[PDB]
């Protein structure tokens, strides 16, 4: 049934690997465009 | 101090810009690179040496990137508290922590938007002489 | 008086030892003490 | 279908016979009886070396044994030893050759000072040994050793220094 | 050695010499008074560190000698 | 007695299982009352002996494991062949092989991997491999990239098929215990069909494909003027004017004369002097020679039809005088254990493996391999560990075998019950050969690294000084240079030239030449044998002593992993046989790692290297092993002090990354020496502190903490340890020959 | 003593010199059939159909040897202590009934009727001979 | 040469008593009137210290303790 698929992804695992990735990939997407930010610009 | 110098009056650091090495695929990232290192003081070696001292002038070297952690931070801890708090009034605790459950996470990660506003209002963080104390001294 | 250092230093590296180990052990391995 | 495969459970069969046995009678033993071990070669051997020969007094073997050992170690510290490439390199083997035998009759005095617990018996020499059980038997025993080794290594030095002449 | 290797697999070892020294023929003649046993666990600890710290010492020590005295500075 | 028999239906196919974790396991199934459940969950997962007491869905489960595997190796393999397709200098390597890197990777253009991306030559600007793919894909005669293309979705489709079939053999149409234990089927079988057949369609690639693309290749012609494969079996005349034995036709193999077929069936025992490789005919009859043989040796076996032996037979015929009843028994502990099996199959494909990279780098098997300096170290390199590690797991499943499915019944005065009864001599007599060795193979380093720092250079074990020539290995070394005269005669060439005879140059670089064998390569090959020895000893004393000992007899009962019995009997630590393969690991390991620095060492020093059209060889470090190698200074100071410069000044380059690799590894190395030299008495305690201020603050987690086990201590540690180890001087073997 | 050894062609593994010096151990039992066992120290043996014997060097090779004839369902285990001037006691069993069954005859030793957190601290009985377990 | 201290807190398992291999340990009857039996260890000299009792007693913390101390032959579980 579904119910039995969708708590595989409820495992550690698999939810630390899919929220792992989301966290690394706005993390590699955002310097992609902004290349490097060693610090805050200062207004 | 130790011989620090601003930016363009260093003559390490108009040496070192024209060395790119673009970074990302942008092909004047090399250059707007450089460009944006320019508020920050130079050394010697060209290389910018931030000031987390404190100054107003320099917070974004320390300052602004470290009131944005310990807002995450606190977002992580307090999300996974409320959750490992809300899972002990279940019957079965132990499944739920490998096997998540995501009815009663979901809407605890959905707060912690404003964490320190929870965090104060509790004043009784569980704290007692009930806790594990584990022999005499 | 360089020849001192020609008669100390082998004592220490052979008869020193040799006198030492072999009272050790003979104690050691002694019934009564 | 060949022979082979249906003498290999009779006892005639060469196979079978077996070779490896346990120690004496028991089995609960410790050692196991191989040609190695219990062969009339080896125990004739063993048993008539020095240290087991029978009606032999405790002097008589540590010169026997001794003076195989002394012309045994001139070898070593001549050849390979330092000074092995000049006029005195077997000099310097004799006096190297009776410094072990020295030390190794020490040793033996030594050992014998302390109370040995016993000489033991096994497969290749059923007996007791000797009356090597006593500090007495093992004190005599060094000082001819010392006679001995002293002795083999100055034949091995004279035979060697002039084996020119002798050939 | 003494760090990582413990101590049952050397008692184990050491039973197999006690054997064959107790059936080796010529070498029945001399034997041990105390019976040899492997070193116990807080010893080989105590062996094991000092060769760890004798060695941090003795190499330091020589290159911190030749290296500022070959240069001299 | 060898028919098929499939069970129907065996067990359904519902995802609920995956949502329970621990099925497998009854203790695990209950619930995770702490952490130590989590580790025991992939401890136990594969363990498929502790979930059931019935062989058959055991070996249910084994051989459906394999189809799995089989998939992933094929899917790495078809991944391989798609990036030499698509991200790659394929194209480019085949016109120019020499002056061109080989290159199948490209770093993306982010925060600064794009250094990475090195100009390899090609026009391709990335990651310059050492896996020798490019020397394998044209000797497969794959001369363009849709050719490469359309093979790697080959691996797919038979990677999806494989995994098809596990699906179809656990859940649908399961084999029961017979068909299993048929092992004479076996036999004959993979002999046959996968070792025969696949040899024999193999030389059909070598003669029709391989061989006419490559005689076509190095005779100066581009591969844009190369006809395809298919050209060859359609027209004959091209085929016929490089190879004119085909002229003939297949009538002289069926009349018997095979001399016709000479011109493209060569054994010219040599290696090519255009592309540094042996022939591409050589080749081919090689593997005819081969299948024949193999196709032969496949009909020992009955299967039947009453025509062959039973292996039964055979073992219990063996016997002998000192062995009471030999071979008795065995065939039970074979039929009867899948652990038995496991260990004599690692032990000898271990050996094996090790075996071919001592192959493959005195006689190059690809086309352009010696020249390629980075592949035959990295190549030779690698091989020589992964026999390493599958030969210790052959004696960790020697022990799982005794705890678990030794029964003394079968095993009643057999050779492997003689050989338990009398384990005190076997062992105490290797103990005399590892302590013997060991003083006479290490001492002599340091009498050497002694006398030369005394002043005394004289009085060494060198080759100016006192001497140990290898007299055996020069005199083995004679014979094969002479052999292509009088033994083997119609050899033309000696087989390799590492044995004998002339330079071999292939452009500037010397594909091989003699190895000369002196005192210092005398000083390293017991360094080896004293190594094995002590390997050995370990592991061989886990196999022996794990059912019982003197000190522990009822060790049996414990269990093959177990970390202690006490502290008492003045400590009981590390006796299991699992203990012993993690002392066997380290052993292992530096049994191998001297291998791999006296295989790089001496070919930079004698054989690799340049040479002068006049005749001169330029070695790469001069001759320095001759005089250094027999000190231990001197591996310090020429080999890793030297040899490691480019690693630490590669920073700001291409090879900037194993600089990184190399460092880390440093860390993850002396990382592992917390769990090898720590305990678990001190760990918990500390955890016992922290989960007071998680308490107070009511963070308490409900799978209550707790320490790595002991025997997960141990295991982590030896983890970290070799691949801080492994990874270290991979790093090194890189940067060093890419660039030199 | 009485009983026949069980055959085995013999073994490294087993009595060594501390058997004629110290206290070598000897085990008995009587068997129903004629069964292949596994020896404490190696091997194999095939145990007589009735009063088998056993020498032994150590007291834990004949427990743990017993544990074994249980599988076998032989409860008759008898070990000894034979010194070397042939004294042997009835040592494994003092009285006929197991350790694990209860009997009048036995009286409580080295008890202590304190739990064990009540026991002193060391500090307390420093420079007496006295141990704070005691 | 060890010494073997049983404490108060026993309740009668009998599993120290099944896990020692040198037959250290011994049930005997109490003088507890509703106490069925306690645990005793009378012969002590052949302890060997592998503390196999100390991981079968159920108790929170062990009603039985194993103390090493002076060793000998038996002690150190020396067949030689
Ligand atoms: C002590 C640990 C530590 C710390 C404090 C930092 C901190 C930093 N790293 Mg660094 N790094 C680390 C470990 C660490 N790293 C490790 C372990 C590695 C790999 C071995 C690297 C490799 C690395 C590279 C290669 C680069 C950095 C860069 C940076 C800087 C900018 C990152 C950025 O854009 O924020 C993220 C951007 C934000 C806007 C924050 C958004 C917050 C959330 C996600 C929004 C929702 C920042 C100062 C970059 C740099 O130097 O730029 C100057 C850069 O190019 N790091
Ligand atoms: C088609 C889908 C499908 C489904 C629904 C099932 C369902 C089931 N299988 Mg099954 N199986 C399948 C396909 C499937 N199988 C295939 C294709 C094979 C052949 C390999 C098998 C072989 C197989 C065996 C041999 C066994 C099962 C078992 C089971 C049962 C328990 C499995 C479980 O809970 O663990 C779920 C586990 C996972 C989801 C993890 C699996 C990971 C995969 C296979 C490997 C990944 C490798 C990866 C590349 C490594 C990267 C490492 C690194 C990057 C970190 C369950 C009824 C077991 C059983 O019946 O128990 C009694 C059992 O013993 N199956
Ligand atoms: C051994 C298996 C293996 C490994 C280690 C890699 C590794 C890689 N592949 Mg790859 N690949 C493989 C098999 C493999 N491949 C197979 C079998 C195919 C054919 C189906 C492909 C088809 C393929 C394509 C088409 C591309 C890669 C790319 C890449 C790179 C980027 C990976 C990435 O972004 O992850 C992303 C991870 C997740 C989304 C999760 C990386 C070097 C990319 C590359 O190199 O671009 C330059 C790219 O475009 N691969
Ligand atoms: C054909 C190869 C093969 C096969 C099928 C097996 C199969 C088995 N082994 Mg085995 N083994 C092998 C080779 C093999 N082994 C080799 C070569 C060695 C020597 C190193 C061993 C040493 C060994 C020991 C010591 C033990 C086993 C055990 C077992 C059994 C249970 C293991 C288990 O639960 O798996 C699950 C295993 C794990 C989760 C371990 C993970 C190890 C990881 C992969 C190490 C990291 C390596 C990786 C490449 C590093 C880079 C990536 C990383 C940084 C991300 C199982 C029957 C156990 C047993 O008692 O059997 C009953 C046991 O204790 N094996
Ligand atoms: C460099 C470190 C080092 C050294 C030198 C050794 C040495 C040894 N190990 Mg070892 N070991 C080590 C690290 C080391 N281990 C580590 C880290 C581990 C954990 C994995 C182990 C695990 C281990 C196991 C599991 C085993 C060994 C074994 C051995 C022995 C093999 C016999 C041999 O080589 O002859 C002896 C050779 C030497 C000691 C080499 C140097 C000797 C020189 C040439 C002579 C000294 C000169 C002179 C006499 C000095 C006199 C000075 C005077 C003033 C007193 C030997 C004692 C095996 C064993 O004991 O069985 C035989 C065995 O089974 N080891
Ligand atoms: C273990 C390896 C080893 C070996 C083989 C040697 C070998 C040697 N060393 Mg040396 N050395 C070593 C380690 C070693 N060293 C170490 C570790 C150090 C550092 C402490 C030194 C430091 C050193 C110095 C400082 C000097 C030497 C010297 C010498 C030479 C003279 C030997 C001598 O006088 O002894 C004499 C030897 C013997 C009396 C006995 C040897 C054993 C015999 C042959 C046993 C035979 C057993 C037999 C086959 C069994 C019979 C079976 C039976 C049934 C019949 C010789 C070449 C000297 C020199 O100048 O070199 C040229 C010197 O001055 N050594
Ligand atoms: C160590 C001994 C030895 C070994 C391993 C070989 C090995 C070989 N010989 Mg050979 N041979 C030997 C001694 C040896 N020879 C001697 C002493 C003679 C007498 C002169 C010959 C005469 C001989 C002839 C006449 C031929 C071989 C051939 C061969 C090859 C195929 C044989 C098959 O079967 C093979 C490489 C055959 C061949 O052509 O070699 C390639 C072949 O025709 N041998
Ligand atoms: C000597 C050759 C073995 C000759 C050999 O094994 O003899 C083989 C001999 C044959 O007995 P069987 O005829 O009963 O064997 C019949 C076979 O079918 C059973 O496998 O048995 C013995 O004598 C046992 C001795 C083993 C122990 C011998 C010492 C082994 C030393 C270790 C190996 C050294 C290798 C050095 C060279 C690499
Ligand atoms: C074959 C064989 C063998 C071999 C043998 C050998 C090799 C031998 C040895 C040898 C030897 C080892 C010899 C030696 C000898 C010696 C001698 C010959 C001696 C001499 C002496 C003398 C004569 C002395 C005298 C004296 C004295 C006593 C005192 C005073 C002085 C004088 C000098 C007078 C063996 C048995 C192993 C085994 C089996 C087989
Ligand atoms: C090798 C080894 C042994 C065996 C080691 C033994 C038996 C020691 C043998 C060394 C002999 C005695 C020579 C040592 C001589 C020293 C150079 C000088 C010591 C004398 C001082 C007191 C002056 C253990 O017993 C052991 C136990 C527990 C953990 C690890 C290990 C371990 O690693
Ligand atoms: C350090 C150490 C430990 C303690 C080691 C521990 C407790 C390792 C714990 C590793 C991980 C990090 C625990 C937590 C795993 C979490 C699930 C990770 C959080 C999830 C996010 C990362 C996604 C031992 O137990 C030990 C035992 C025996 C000999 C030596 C040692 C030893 O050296
Ligand atoms: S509490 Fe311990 S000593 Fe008491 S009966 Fe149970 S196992 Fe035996
Ligand atoms: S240590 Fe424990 S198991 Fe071993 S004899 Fe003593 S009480 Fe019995």
């Amino acid at each position: 049934q579904s119910s039995y698929l969708i708590k595989f992804i409820s495992t550690a695992p698999v939810a630390a690997t899919i929220w792992l990735t989301i966290t690394a990939g706005i993390l590699i997407e955002f310097n992609r465009f902004f290349p490097d930010l060693l610090f805050h610009p200062l207004p | 101090g130790a011989d620090l110098t601003p930016c363009a009056e260093n003559p390490a650091f108009q040496a070192l810009a024209k060395n790119a090495r673009n970074t990302t695929a942008d092909p004047q990232s090399g250059q707007k690179r450089f460009e944006r290192y320019s508020q920050a003081l130079c050394g010697p070696e060209g290389y910018p040496h931030l000031i987390v001292d404190g100054r107003l002038d320099r917070a974004g070297d320390f300052l602004i990137p470290s009131i944005l952690f310990l807002y995450i931070a606190g977002w992580i801890g307090w999300v996974g508290r409320a959750y490992l708090q809300a899972i002990k009034k279940d019957s079965d605790t132990e499944q739920k922590e490998i096997q998540l459950d995501l009815g009663i996470a979901l809407p605890i990660i959905a707060t912690g938007f404003a964490w320190p506003a929870a965090a104060v209002k509790e004043l009784l963080s569980g704290e007692l002489t009930a806790k594990d104390s584990e022999i005499t001294v | 008086a360089s020849f001192l250092s020609s008669i100390f230093v082998p004592v220490i590296g052979w008869v020193v030892p040799i006198a030492t180990f072999s009272f050790l052990f003979l104690y050691i391995e002694r019934e009564d003490v | 279908a060949q022979a082979v495969d249906a003498s290999k459970n009779l006892p005639s069969d060469p196979r079978n016979r077996e070779v490896v046995f346990p120690a004496g009678r028991d089995p609960q033993w410790g050692n196991l009886e191989t040609p190695v071990n219990a062969s009339p070669l080896v125990k004739w051997f063993i048993n008539n070396l020095p240290a087991y020969r029978p009606g032999l007094t405790p002097f008589r073997r540590g010169l026997e044994v001794g003076m195989a050992h002394g012309y045994f170690l001139f070898g070593p510290f001549a050849k390979l030893g330092p000074l092995r490439d000049a006029a005195n390199a077997n000099l310097a083997g004799l006096l190297g050759a009776i410094g072990l035998v020295v030390l190794f009759t020490l040793a033996l005095s030594l050992y014998a000072n302390s109370n040995p617990p016993t000489a033991l018996a096994s497969v290749t020499v059923p007996n007791p040994p000797d009356a090597f059980q006593s500090k007495e038997g093992w004190n005599n025993f060094a000082s001819a050793f010392l006679i001995g080794g002293i002795g083999g290594a100055v034949v091995a030095y004279f035979l060697t220094s002039n084996l020119a002449l002798i050939q | 050695m003494f760090l990582i290797s413990w101590r049952g697999y050397w008692q184990e070892l050491i039973e197999t010499l006690v054997w064959a020294h107790e059936r080796t023929p010529i070498a029945n003649l001399v034997r041990w008074k105390d019976k040899p046993v492997a070193l116990s666990i807080v010893q080989a600890r105590v062996v094991g560190l000092a060769h760890f710290t004798v060695g941090y010492v003795l190499t330091y020590a020589a290159f911190l000698i030749a290296s500022t005295a070959g240069k001299f500075g | 007695k060898a028919r098929v028999i499939v069970d129907k239906d065996p067990v359904p196919t519902s995802f609920e299982k995956w949502a329970q974790p621990g099925h497998f396991d009854r203790t695990l199934a209950r619930g995770p009352k702490t952490t130590t459940w989590i580790w025991n969950l992939h401890a136990l997962a594969h363990d498929f002996d502790t979930h059931t007491s019935d062989l058959e869905d055991i070996s249910r489960k084994i051989f459906a494991a394999h189809f799995g595997h089989l998939a992933v190796v094929t899917i790495w393999l078809s991944g391989m062949i798609f990036h030499g397709a698509k991200f790659s200098n394929y194209e480019a390597w085949l016109s120019d092989p020499l002056n061109v890197r080989p290159s199948a990777q490209v770093v993306w253009p982010i925060v600064g991997q794009d250094i990475l991306n090195g100009d390899v030559g090609g026009g391709f600007h990335g990651i310059q491999i050492t896996s020798g793919l490019f020397q394998v894909w044209r000797g497969w005669g794959i001369t363009n990239s849709f050719q490469l293309y359309c093979t790697a979705i080959g691996g797919l489709v038979l990677a999806g098929l494989f995994l098809f079939a596990g699906w179809f053999h656990y859940h649908k149409r399961a084999p029961k215990l017979e068909w299993f234990q048929n092992v004479e089927s076996m036999l004959n079988h993979h002999l046959q069909v996968l070792l025969g057949c696949g040899s024999l369609g193999w030389a059909g690639h070598l003669i029709h494909v391989s061989a006419p693309i490559n005689k076509l290749m190095d005779a100066g012609v581009a591969v844009k003027d190369i006809p395809l494969p298919h050209e060859f079996i359609l027209n004959k005349s091209l085929l016929i004017d490089l190879f004119p034995g085909f002229a003939a036709g297949l009538t002289p193999f069926f009349t018997l004369n095979w001399g016709q077929y000479a011109d493209f069936l060569t054994f010219k025992g040599g290696l090519n002097p255009v592309t540094g490789g042996l022939w591409m005919t050589d080749i081919a009859h090689h593997h005819l020679a081969i299948a024949v043989v193999f196709i032969i040796a496949g009909h020992q076996y009955r299967t039947n039809w009453g025509i062959g032996h039973s292996i039964k037979e055979i073992l219990e015929n063996h016997k002998g005088p000192f062995t009471g009843e030999g071979h008795k028994g065995l065939y039970e502990n074979l039929t009867t254990s899948w652990h038995a099996q496991l260990a004599t199959n690692l032990a000898f494909l271990g050996s094996l493996t090790i075996i071919i990279a001592h192959h493959m780098y005195a006689m190059p098997p690809y086309p352009y391999l010696a020249t390629d300096y980075a592949t035959q170290l990295c190549i030779f390199t690698h091989h020589i560990w992964i026999g390493g590690f599958l030969i210790v797991g052959g004696a960790a499943h020697a022990a799982i075998f005794m705890v678990r499915d030794y029964d003394p019944v079968v095993n009643q005065n057999n050779v492997l019950d003689r050989v338990i009864r009398h384990r005190d001599a076997i062992i105490s007599h290797l103990n005399w050969v590892c302590i013997f060795l060991g003083f006479h193979s290490f001492g002599l380093y340091i009498h050497n690294d002694t006398m030369r720092a005394l002043g005394r250079p004289q009085d060494m074990f060198s080759d100016t000084a006192i001497q140990l020539q290898p007299v055996f290995a020069q005199w083995v070394q004679n014979l094969h240079t002479l052999a292509p005269g009088g033994t083997a005669p119609n050899a033309l060439e000696p087989v390799s030239y590492a044995f004998g005879g002339g330079v071999l140059a292939v452009g500037g670089k010397v594909a091989m030449m003699p190895i000369a064998l002196g005192t210092a390569d005398f000083l390293i090959h017991h360094i080896h044998a004293f190594t094995i020895h002590v390997t050995v000893l370990i592991l061989l004393k886990g196999v022996l002593f794990a059912r019982s000992s003197r000190l522990i007899p009822d060790k049996a009962n414990l269990g093959f992993r177990f970390p202690c019995d006490g502290p008492g009997r003045g400590g009981t630590c590390q006796v299991s046989g699992w203990d012993h393969v993690f002392l066997g690991l380290f052993w292992m390991y530096n049994s191998l790692s001297i291998v791999i620095f006296h295989f790089s060492w001496k070919m930079q020093s004698d054989v690799w290297g340049t040479v002068d059209a006049a005749g001169n060889v330029s070695h790469i470090t001069g001759g320095n092993f001759a005089q250094s190698a027999i000190t231990i200074n001197g591996w310090l100071r020429d080999f890793l002090w030297a040899q490691a410069s480019q690693v630490i000044n590669s920073y700001g380059s291409a090879l900037s990354a194993y600089g990184l690799m190399f460092l880390g590894a440093h860390f993850v190395w002396a990382f592992s020496l917390m769990f090898l030299f720590s305990g678990r008495g001190y760990w918990q305690e500390l955890i016992e502190s922290i989960v007071w201020a998680h308490n107070k603050l009511k963070v308490a987690p409900a799978i209550q903490p707790r320490a790595l086990s002991i025997t997960q201590g141990r295991a982590v540690g030896v983890a970290h340890y070799l691949l801080g180890g492994i990874a270290t001087t991979w790093a090194f073997f890189h940067a060093h020959i890419l660039s030199v | 003593l009485s009983g026949k050894t069980p055959l085995f062609a013999g073994s490294t593994g087993g009595l060594l010199t501390k058997a004629v010096e110290e206290e070598k151990y000897a085990i008995t039992w009587t068997s129903p059939k004629a069964q292949v066992f596994e020896l404490p120290t190696g091997g194999a043996a095939t145990m007589h159909e009735g009063e088998n014997l056993l020498y032994i060097a150590r007291k834990e090779y004949g427990i743990a040897l017993g544990g074994q004839l249980r599988k076998f369902k032989i409860t008759n285990y008898k070990i000894y202590r034979i010194l070397p001037s042939g004294e042997t006691t009835f040592i494994h069993p003092a009285d006929g009934v197991f350790p694990e069954k209860v009997n009048a005859g036995r009286e409580k030793v080295r008890f202590n009727a304190r739990s064990i957190g009540e026991n002193p601290n060391p500090s307390q009985v420093k420079f007496s001979g006295k141990a704070t377990y005691d | 040469s060890h010494t073997v201290k049983i404490y108060d807190t026993c309740i009668g398992c009998t599993q120290c008593v099944r896990a020692c291999p040198t037959d250290v340990l011994e049930m005997v009857p109490w003088d507890g009137c509703k106490a069925a039996q306690v645990a005793s260890s009378p012969r002590t000299e052949d302890c060997v210290g592998c503390k196999r009792c100390e991981t079968a007693c159920p108790t929170d913390f062990l009603s039985i303790r194993v103390y090493l101390g002076a060793e000998t032959t038996r002690s150190m579980g020396l067949a030689y």
